[PDB]
DNA sequence: CCACCACGCGGGCGGTAGCGTGCTTTTTTCGATCTTCC
DNA sequence: GGAAGATCGAAAAAAGCACGCTACCGCCCGCGTGGTGG
RNA sequence: UGGCGGUAGCGUGC
């Protein structure tokens, strides 16, 4: 296998035995593709924009000539690109423009045909788009929809452990959850009655629901039950018995048949008694009259000679009425058959507890339950009925919906309408009635093959289509209300619903959540998310225990120990790496078929559902040649649960190690020997370190960096294969090759990094090149590293020495000590970019301007300002001073914007956003200018590869008419098109060619005419703006005492002294370590992954020691090649091979640069170096095996009493510092309404003291602090002034007054007309 | 009146309108709509509806939500009627009047300062110069330094050399009260002696921190100025952490060495078998201390001393003892530490955490309180100091696997397979054999642990002087175990031995268990099954953390009203309290 | 912040903490259930004085 | 004659109807039996 | 032999759901109706 | 520099 450019300049050490079978797929594909299905051009209505349309469209008024119809959608071009859109701060969207036809029927005719059409285009709205890197831009801001985990549609059916009716019974319940409708649930009464609910409604009896489906009582009895018959013959009724039907009964009688006694009365019925009866055939037998006393009727039964029926259906007999029936002249009767333990009487008690006995009085019941107040009628009871669950509008059962319906009531097809049925309603019915038997069992919840997963493309469709339903209304209101004579479609419609519909949900959702920058990891991470939460889904206060575990069927779908930890605990998952979704939302994995006990190649997605049919072998399983299994009784999951199988009996295999991590639990080395809440932990933080200024790769990995930081957009990727024609640290320019050729192209591609632009946090967004000049590129090759990135591998932290000892108590439990190399080497100084903006509006007594003189203030302060009256960029500021010069009109009064207090830093870079119609300020010029500028350089590089492609042709044509070498060398560049030549087709073919170039002149001049409007273009603003100015600051912040730093390892800690570089323990060597830290904190925490990481990182910073010193001797190529062929070559069966007889004898001088900095080592997630590889590596250089040496205090000097354990970990900072934290306050504003202090470190408040705080000072006893606490310092105004006077006197003493808040407390409590006081006596 | 329902003034010119008004407003047009319809003679139904509409209006203005649907917003909320702000957590009674934001106060986060003593805590410049601010005013007038409060404010901001001073002399000894986020008990708050340090985070003693329950991993706390003498005297002889040594649950110290203080007591009285220095005979602790220093006798090495301890007499006078003990050279450099009163039993041991526990609570009841905190800084700056000098790391190398691990595995493994195919053939049931399977898993895993511990408390052997013998083990991971520092037995045997028995989130036990350690690797599987239980405990803690919260709110005010009144009742009845036993034990 | 108004009602209306609070005191006062009690209340049935 | 700006007065929203739907504990009321008698 | 007290479970309504802190986003009626300008 | 709702995060037996 050949490397990758990108990859030869530093390969990575990969450990691991199992080989790859599939490589990691997209990480953003769950997001992006579903948009695709959100925007694809659908031929079929049934996802998108065009499925939503013909679900709506067309549309018929309430008179019958007129008609709208729909043709076909389109999405415009959007007019500001993303970073145009970013920096403006509009929304990046696109036009949706959709053809439709208004159609005036004649209504003269009768049959209504068509009289005249009307086609037009009609704009719709905008639709916010969805950007390379799957987010979107919502106000100029970063948005991100996650995933929501909800309930799947269809029917569920479940019970109350018992816990209901206070004795243990179950009350079984099912539930039909459509995807547009209303609700429907069937209970198991406690006296075992059918009842039905709608919409979480009072309780009805299920008859009810029957008999409004037009089923009689005899008709409910035959759908629900079966008959038995009995027949009066001569004597002792001989009735047709079914023996199975005598199981788990009494001998009411003597059963006897063909003079064969088979049971005496008072004997119990054993299974002998039925298979005796089942062998002779026995078909007929002799029933007492009294037996049938017992029995229900079936049927109706009328007496022919008197008209009138002795007895109706579904009642007890009776011997009066059996005497009745004989006498009546019938023969033959039928009953139910009840049993106590398998077919219980639930129809029968439900129908007797049901009060309505026809169709007509059970829809006014349900009319009436539905509707309470309005009068019941047929008309209204039967529409209501009709539409509420067999109507295509109000009810709409989904495909996903339709197949989880037909799947559990075990039905063959999976494709059906989707409304309901009368045969749906029966069949769920006898389901339940079933499970309430016995047979079959109740569903699973918690289960993820009942859970579906909806993407941003779903939501979107569902909100769209409220819009479209409103619009729909409006105009079926307005076709009926207009006259068609001259009506247009343009106006005939709105599209103020949707859009308000749609930037409601892309702007003010529970799901459009503000996506996070911290890393690229955060990104990934947050994009690859799944929120239980949002509409239609749980609650946060009311979760419960059984959702926020972990379920057998996560495996392979959701990552166990990646998810947050709080509040919101197990409602928040990350999919795994491998995991997908399929078309009907459900999740999958994907597997390796097992056939004829090998594992072959081909690759099979399981969902949750199916996945537990087969049997799995878990992936950790030795595999020999061609793939059979070394072992016979391998570890498999069958069910829910992992037990020994046979080698035969498996069918299929995991794909990886790596399926069940996420992408942020697999970047974490060793995962295996670390706890579950370290592992979760450290999963967690890492998405929340900043990136620092100079990226630094981690010397152990898991080879997963390289995937995460090429699919987050962070990274600038080679679109086409070329060289390398102009690098830059602000763009990159490369010659496409000639294979990737377009015709009529330059074949130039350019490449614009984003420098110094804040981020989301506040932190810097910097892209720097990782290429040199000339230097060739293939497709997919990263050309500039993103922020925190290196080299395309994801940089988090920095690799730090370490040592594990205690130092004075300065580590103590988890603080960290630093030495001051650290912060000399400026190894961990962060950048943060904060904004400032500043409004000129305008009043009604007049509209403000930016002006650079200020009243009464001193010269210095505006020195800064420019004649343009806002700040000059490049120029250090400090707190209080003043960027932009404003003053509004009372004369003037000042308003000019001024830096917070606290906050310092440089001005970077200064945004002018002036209303149309308002004359544009210098500044504004000048940044207009400059993008003018830079879009005149990229459009001047194109037009000069284009024009000298054009001047060749020009000049081969001129040498094929004449050579003239000597005169066309000595002719000016622009004069050789108009030479003349003879007349022939080479004259022919010279002047179109001129026609060619100044064609092309003139389409790049309008292109630039274009590109300036654009820019020059006035951007609206809020109402009542007319100017808009945003100042960046940059602060380098630097390591200091309370910063908060963590490992990968769930290990975190805070900076508790930042020692001199003499102060810290020294080796032999005299290298003194860089970072100290407690190892108490390891056995409690059971991460043993740290220490294993440190003996990593010791090994690759010995071998790049080695690397290091053999290249300072100038060593020939030759040893360089042998130590980092053996360097490699080390291992047990690694499945990673390089070969370095292949590079040339010049990449292995480039790689041994790279390398000298320490090896990089891949650690996969669950195939990692076992520490007998370690202790292989470790001997190959220079260090001890066992991973400690001695080393030497610092301050003191003699040898520690025993070896400490020193390496190399990667340390990360995470986004809490103490500078961001630290806040004091004496006295400042106040509240305007209970005159207490404000809150929060923005607003300079002060801190809250709690309930439980007073609760502390009563225990104390400290009566007078409590009460100087609550009234002198809070809310006594005169007492705050007293107080504020007095220390100023240096006097202590205070004057308790009356707190306003118990005031403001009396006067709301008059307010409700209860009169309080206050009695002095 | 209109304050308490204020319009805040927006920009733009729009105002920002209180629901209060709103409702108000509602109130007002429904009055006067139904003024107007009676002036004009409606029918009887007309103004009846009108009147039912204004009763309506009245009852939503009062309480909002109690009858019929709630009147909703602009944003579609129910809006905040009279009632709606009285009541519930964000109401007036539970936001300020029990509780309140005050002045003089800050926050940052805490690190720690082993240098500090008891009653003195790490203040960072710039918080004590925007805290004490007042005070730094008043002693710049007083000095004539600035003749006026803006000349004060100039000078404070400017940050000039006399206002260092000035701040450093108005916090002399002047407590303030230091308080974690989750006060559960009186001790969450403690006042501390102010010393100047320059940074951004608080320096918090050790030796409290038990009492904070807070650790260095990103924790945050406030810090408050008390402003007047009661204050300053009530934080000074109440709430000084000096004074807090007692907890008031139960009457147990709180002031216990934790991490490292404990460790590297032990690892100094600790005694080898052959170490360098054995069997000197020294004439007092000074000389071993001169010895240790000079580098020519171990810290472990056992001598003979002879030292002179102090006893307490009847009448209470101390009388002095001397003879020569056996010992180790390490006790005896901690003996001089010891104050006169206590006698040398108790530092002539291993002294874990539970013996300096004891050494602690003894010098209290003996010697008192003014010299315990001096016992307790100076136990804990000596092992701190020797906990450094010692060195003690933790190496894959340190967790041991057991030889005996492969062969114990090998025939559980046996038995379960055995047991398998004896039900496979149908002679016992499924209940039965899973039972047996367990049991035979758990006897493993206990013979498993046992067999761990045996090999790494004591299997280190050492020559001593002549042959070979053994000794208590010096291993590091059994070094913090043992002393109590960090650790536990179970833990340790998740390390080194196998993990054990997993349960199901359901509450069934697995029949297979994790027969990996977590030195060695564990596969998918066992992960998996593992994260069950780690995921219902995390769970598990996030929804009990507020029905604490709850409850502890509750029991707060069924007795919020209760203080000691009386000396004697009287009363001749009580309670005839007994032993209590359950079982056979006691 | 101490000031107060006044409205005059143009008919009177019942205290809806008087009255819907359970136990209804209007309706204890008068030994009458709460559902007759809102059936006045709102203009439902005339009530005998 | 049409479109943008200011000003006052009601109130679920929008529609030729329906929208809801994963908690626990305590208190109140009511239909239905019941049951107990005068 | 029907009416009043018992009760009894079942259903409906009300109140609660830890403490501090940080950051971002959105909003702070609104719609008809008259005024006025192009 | 005034507040509500939503979202996410921090410290809370190791
Ligand atoms: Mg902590």
């Amino acid at each position: 296998m050949v490397y990758s450019y990108t990859e030869k300049k530093r390969i990575r050490k990969d450990f691991g035995k199992r080989p790859q079978v599939l490589d990691v797929p997209y990480l953003l594909s769950i997001q992006l593709d579903s948009f695709q299905k959100f925007i694809e051009q659908d031929p079929e209505g049934q996802y998108g924009l065009e499925a939503a349309f013909r679900s709506v469209f067309p549309i018929q008024s309430y008179s019958g000539n007129s008609e709208l119809q729909y043709v076909s959608y389109r999405l415009g071009e959007p007019v500001f690109d993303v970073q145009e859109c970013q920096i403006r701060g509009v929304t990046y969207s696109a036009p949706l423009r959709v053809k439709l036809r208004l159609v005036i029927y004649e209504r003269e005719a009768p049959e209504g045909t068509v009289k005249d059409i009307k086609e037009q285009e009609v704009y719709m709205g905008e639709i916010p788009l969805m950007t390379d890197n799957g987010t979107f831009v919502i106000n100029g801001t970063e948005r991100v929809i996650v995933s929501q985990l909800h309930r799947s549609p269809g029917v569920f059916f479940d019970s109350d452990k018992g816990k209901t009716h206070s004795s243990g019974k179950v009350l079984y319940n099912a539930r039909i959850i459509p995807y547009r409708g209303s609700w429907l649930d069937f209970e198991f009464d406690p006296k075992d009655n059918l009842f039905v609910r709608i919409d979480r409604r009072r309780k009805l009896p299920a008859t009810i629901i029957l008999r409004a489906l037009n089923y009689t009582t005899e008709q409910i009895l035959d759908l629900f039950f079966e008959k038995v018959i009995f027949e009066i013959r001569d004597n002792k009724l001989q009735m047709e018995l079914v023996p199975e039907r005598l199981r788990g009964e009494t001998a009411s009688f003597d059963i006897e048949a063909n003079g064969k006694v088979y049971v005496e009365k008072g004997r119990r019925i054993t299974a002998r008694h039925i298979r005796q009866l089942e062998k002779d055939d026995v078909k007929l037998i002799e029933v007492p009259v009294e037996y049938i006393a017992g029995k229900v009727v079936a049927k109706d039964y009328i007496d022919e000679s008197t008209g009138e029926l002795i007895c109706a259906a579904n009642m007890e007999l009776s011997l009066d009425l059996l005497a009745k029936l004989s006498q009546s002249g019938h023969k033959r009767i039928e009953t139910l058959f009840t049993n106590d333990l398998d077919h219980g009487p639930y129809i029968s008690e439900t129908l007797r507890v049901d009060p309505t006995n026809d169709r007509l009085s059970a829809l006014v019941e349900i009319y009436r339950m539905m509707r309470p107040g309005e009068p019941p009628t047929r008309e209204a009871a039967e529409s209501l009925f009709e539409n509420l669950f067999f109507s295509e509008d109000r009810y709409d059962l989904s495909a996903v919906g339709r197949m989880k319906f037909n799947r559990s009531l075990l039905r063959e097809e999976i494709e059906g309408s989707g409304i309901l049925s009368k045969d749906d309603i029966i069949d769920v019915m006898k389901k339940l009635i079933d499970i309430r038997n016995g047979k079959g069992e109740v569903d699973d919840i918690d289960h993820l093959g009942n859970r579906r997963i909806r993407s941003v493309g779903e939501m979107a469709e569902n909100q769209f289509r409220v819009g479209l339903v409103r619009v729909e209304r409006a105009v079926k209101e307005r076709l009926s209300l207009g006259d068609l004579d001259t009506l247009m479609p343009q106006d005939m419609i709105n599209a103020k619903p949707i859009s308000a519909a749609v930037k409601e949900f892309f702007g003010s959702s529970q799901l459009s959540q503000f996506m996070d920058q911290n890393n690229p990891l955060s990104e990934i991470t947050h994009k690859r998310r799944i929120s239980a939460l949002g509409p239609g889904g749980l609650t946060r206060e009311r979760a419960g225990f059984e959702v926020r575990d972990v379920h057998p069927t996560h495996y392979g779908r959701v990552c166990p120990i990646e998810t947050p930890e709080g509040p919101n605990i197990g409602l928040i998952n990350s999919l795994s790496v491998y995991a997908q979704t399929n078309e009907y939302g459900f999740l999958e994995t994907p597997y390796r078929k097992v056939t004829d006990g090998v594992v072959t190649d081909e690759i099979h997605y399981l969902s949750a559902i199916e996945e537990g049919n087969y049997v799995i072998a878990q992936a950790n399983s030795n595999l020999d040649e061609e793939g059979h299994f070394v072992e016979d009784l391998v570890t498999c999951r069958s069910k829910g649960e992992s037990s020994l199988f046979s080698r035969d009996q498996v069918d299929y295999m995991d794909v990886s190690t790596q399926q069940v991590v996420s992408v942020g639990a697999s970047l974490i080395p060793f995962l295996e020997h670390d706890d579950a809440n370290r592992a979760l932990m450290g999963a967690n933080m890492q998405r929340q370190a900043v990136p620092t200024l100079r990226a630094d790769k981690p010397l152990v990995g898991t080879g997963m960096e390289r995937a995460v930081a090429v699919d987050s957009g962070v990274t600038a990727v080679a679109k086409r294969g070329g060289v390398v024609q102009y690098v830059d640290a602000s763009r990159i320019v490369i010659k496409v090759n000639e294979d990737e050729m377009y015709p009529g192209e330059a074949g130039i591609d350019i490449y614009n990094l984003t420098k110094y632009t804040r981020s989301n946090q506040n932190t810097c967004i910097n892209q720097m090149p990782c290429v040199s000049l000339g230097e060739p590129v293939e497709r997919g090759d990263v050309l500039a590293d993103g922020p925190s990135t290196d080299l395309g591998e994801l940089a988090l932290g920095q690799n730090m020495r370490v040592a594990f000892m205690p130092w004075n108590g300065y580590n103590f439990e988890d603080s960290i000590l630093v030495s001051e190399r650290v912060v000399q080497e400026d190894r961990f100084t962060t950048i943060h970019i904060q904004e400032l903006a500043c409004v000129s509006r305008d009043t009604k007594l007049g509209p403000e301007e930016i002006t650079a003189d200020i009243p009464n203030v001193g010269e210095a302060a505006l020195s800064k300002l420019d004649e343009s009256g806002i700040v000059y960029i490049g120029a250090e500021v400090t707190g209080g001073d003043i960027l932009v010069g404003k003053v509004t009109p009372k004369d003037v009064k000042d308003s000019s914007l001024r830096v917070p207090n606290g906050v310092s830093g440089t001005v970077i870079d200064v945004q002018v956003f002036t209303r149309d119609g308002v004359e544009k300020d210098k500044r504004a010029l000048e940044i207009e200018e400059m993008q003018l500028k830079q879009a005149k350089k990229d459009l001047s590089e194109e037009l000069q590869i284009l024009e000298a492609g054009l001047f060749s042709r020009i000049r081969a044509v001129l040498v094929a008419g004449g050579v003239e070498a000597e005169k066309l060398d000595k002719l000016p560049r622009d004069r050789w098109l108009e030479l003349g030549l003879t007349d022939e087709e080479k004259q022919n073919q010279l002047e179109q060619l001129a026609e060619q170039y100044d064609e092309l002149k003139h389409e790049f001049e309008k292109k630039l005419e274009a590109k300036r409007r654009k820019i020059t273009q006035g951007d609206d603003l809020a109402p009542g703006v007319l100017k808009i100015v945003k100042v960046y600051l940059a602060v380098k912040r630097r390591i200091q005492p309370g910063d908060k730093m963590a490992g990968r390892h769930g290990n975190k800690g805070v900076i508790s002294k930042i020692n001199p570089i003499e102060d810290m323990p020294y080796d032999e060597n005299g290298t003194p370590v860089d970072i100290v830290l407690n190892p108490l904190g390891v056995p409690s925490r059971m991460n043993i992954g740290q220490i294993l990481e440190t003996h990593l990182g010791m090994a690759a910073k010995g071998i790049g020691d080695k690397i290091n010193a053999m290249l300072k001797q100038q060593q020939e190529v030759a040893k360089l090649r042998e130590f980092i062929q053996r360097a490699y070559d080390l291992g047990a069966d690694v499945r990673q091979k390089v070969d370095l007889s292949t590079f040339s004898d010049e990449e292995v001088m480039r790689l041994a640069e790279n390398l000298r900095k320490g090896m990089p080592i891949a650690t996969p997630v669950f195939d990692g170096a076992k520490e007998a590889e370690i202790k292989e590596l470790l001997k190959l250089g220079d260090l001890p095996t066992s991973g400690q040496i001695r080393l030497y205090d610092g301050r003191t000097g003699e040898q520690f009493e025993r070896p400490v354990t020193v390496g190399y970990m990667y340390m990360l900072k995470l986004n809490h510092l103490v500078d961001d934290k630290m806040h004091a306050r004496s006295t400042g504003s106040y509240s305007l309404v209970t005159q207490q202090p404000l809150g929060g470190k923005a607003q300079f408040g002060g801190q809250r003291f709690g309930e439980m705080e007073v609760w502390a000072l009563e225990a104390y006893g400290a009566a007078y602090t409590l009460q100087e606490m609550l009234t002198v310092k809070s809310d006594d105004v005169n007492g705050r002034t007293k107080m504020y006077k007095n220390i100023v006197d240096g006097n202590h003493q205070m004057e308790p007054g009356m707190p306003e808040s118990f005031n403001v407390l009396l006067k709301e409590i008059r307010s409700l007309g209860i009169n309080i006081e206050l009695e002095d006596e | 009146p209109p304050d308490l329902r204020p319009l805040v003034p927006l920009d733009g010119g729009r105002f920002a309108t209180s629901d209060l008004n709103d409702l108000y407003r509602r109130v007002i047009n429904r009055n006067n709509r139904l003024k107007r319809l009676l002036d004009l003679a409606a029918p009887d139904i007309i103004v009846r509806n009108e009147k039912r509409m204004l009763q309506e209006a009245v009852d939503a203005l009062l309480d909002n939500g109690r009858r019929g649907r709630a009147i909703t917003g602009s944003n579609k909320r129910p809006l905040k009627s009279l009632a709606d702000m009285i009541k519930g957590k964000q109401g007036r009674f539970r936001q300020n009047l029990l509780g309140k934001r005050v002045d003089y106060s800050g926050r940052s986060v805490i690190t720690v300062g082993p240098y500090l003593r008891l009653h003195q805590c790490g203040l960072p410049k710039k918080m004590a110069l925007e805290l004490f601010k007042p005070f730094i005013y008043g002693k710049l007038e007083l000095r004539g330094l600035a003749t006026t409060i803006k000349a004060a404010k100039k000078m404070v901001e400017r940050e000039e050399a006399v206002v260092w001073d000035i701040l450093d002399e108005v916090i002399r000894e002047h407590p303030v009260l230091l308080n974690r986020a989750p006060t559960l008990h009186r001790l969450g708050i403690q006042a501390f002696e102010p010393v100047l340090i320059e940074g951004k985070a608080i320096q918090l003693h050790p030796l409290v921190c038990a009492a904070y329950n807070a650790d260095f991993d990103g924790d945050q706390m406030a810090v408050h100025v008390p402003l007047t003498l009661e204050a300053q005297l009530e934080a000074r002889a109440l709430m000084m952490s000096t004074n807090n040594i007692l907890s008031p649950a139960n009457g147990e110290p709180i002031i216990v060495p934790s991490q490292d203080v404990v460790l590297g007591l032990y690892y100094m009285t600790r005694d080898c078998v052959n170490a360098k220095g054995e069997g000197m005979v020294l004439t007092g602790p000074k000389e071993a201390e001169r010895l240790y220093r000079s580098g020519l006798a171990s810290l472990h090495a056992r001598v003979k001393v002879r030292i002179t301890e102090y006893e307490k007499d009847a009448n209470g006078e101390l009388v002095a003892k001397t003879s020569l003990k056996d010992t180790t050279v390490g006790r005896a450099i901690l003996w001089m530490i010891v104050p006169k009163g206590l006698p040398y039993s108790i530092v002539n041991q291993a002294l874990g955490k539970k013996a300096i526990s004891k050494m602690l609570n003894t010098c209290y009841r003996i010697l008192g309180l003014k010299p315990t905190v001096i016992f307790a800084d100076q136990i804990m700056y000596t092992g701190f100091a020797y906990a450094a000098r010692s060195g003690a790391s933790v190496g894959i190398d340190d967790m041991v696997i057991p030889e005996k691990k492969h062969e114990i595995i090998s025939e559980a493994e046996a038995e379960v397979a055995e047991i398998q195919e004896q039900f496979q053939s149908g002679l016992v049931t499924a209940g039965e054999r899973y039972n047996k399977v367990i049991d035979i898993w758990a006897a493993a895993n206990d013979r498993v642990s046992k067999a761990m511990m045996d090999n790494l408390q004591t299997e280190t052997v050492i020559n001593r002087d002549g042959q070979e013998e053994k000794q208590v083990s010096f291993n590091s991971i059994y070094m913090m175990a043992d002393s109590g520092a960090r650790g536990s037995a179970a833990q340790i045997r998740q390390l080194a031995g196998m993990r054990g028995l997993m349960a199901k989130p359901d509450g069934s036990i697995i029949e297979t268990p994790i027969t990996a350690n977590f030195r060695e690797g564990l596969n998918v599987l066992q992960y998996f099954i593992s994260t069950h239980g780690a995921r219902k405990g995390l769970a598990d803690t996030a929804l009990k953390t507020a029905n604490s919260g709850y409850l502890t709110r509750r029991l707060v005010d069924v007795a919020q009203d209760l203080v000691v009144t009386e000396d004697d009742c009287g009363t001749h009845e009580g309670i005839m309290m007994t032993p209590v036993i359950e079982g056979g034990d006691v | 912040r101490e000031r107060m108004g006044h409205i005059e009602l143009a008919s009177p209306t019942a205290h809806i903490w008087f009255l819907k609070s359970l136990p209804s005191r209007i309706g204890l006062l008068l030994d009458m259930p709460l559902r007759d009690i809102e059936r006045v209340l709102y203009f439902e049935s005339y009530v005998v004085i």
